[PDB]
């Protein structure tokens, strides 16, 4: 924010300017953004099954 | 009658070393990065007083 280039700026989500994610502070951030291409099975009825992501860190520098 | 000896002569001083050579005051800091992080930073400085006639010092 105390630079020429980052003067009152903002980040937000791809496509969705309402979605601010950081606002005139240091905050390093990385978005990963989610699309699904699926084929439901015939016939099949369901209500409300989880769809579960587990991330996993294996290194940092 | 009396035959000295030519001995009873002396003169005296004294020696003293009470100090040691260095003293060392410490101001170091901290290190605090994340989990894993890489990283560099500056820690902090220690003093060496010098003291009487000492001008050359090796330290390990
Ligand atoms: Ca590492
Ligand atoms: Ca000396």
């Amino acid at each position: 924010p105390d630079k020429t280039g980052y003067t009152n700026t903002s980040i937000w989500v791809p496509g969705e300017p309402d979605k601010i994610i950081v606002y005139n502070e240091t905050k390093p951030v990385a978005i990963l953004n989610f699309k699904a291409f699926y084929e439901a099975k015939e016939g099949m009825l369901f209500d409300s099954l989880p769809v579960i992501f587990n991330f996993q860190v294996l290194q940092v520098g | 009658t009396t035959q000295s000896p030519l001995n009873s002569f002396y003169a005296t001083g004294t020696a003293q070393a009470v100090s040691e050579p260095i003293d060392v005051e410490s101001h170091l800091g901290s290190i605090t990065p994340a989990a894993g992080a890489q990283g560099s930073d500056d820690i902090g400085y220690a003093i060496v007083w010098i003291k009487d006639q000492v001008n050359d010092v090796k330290l390990k």
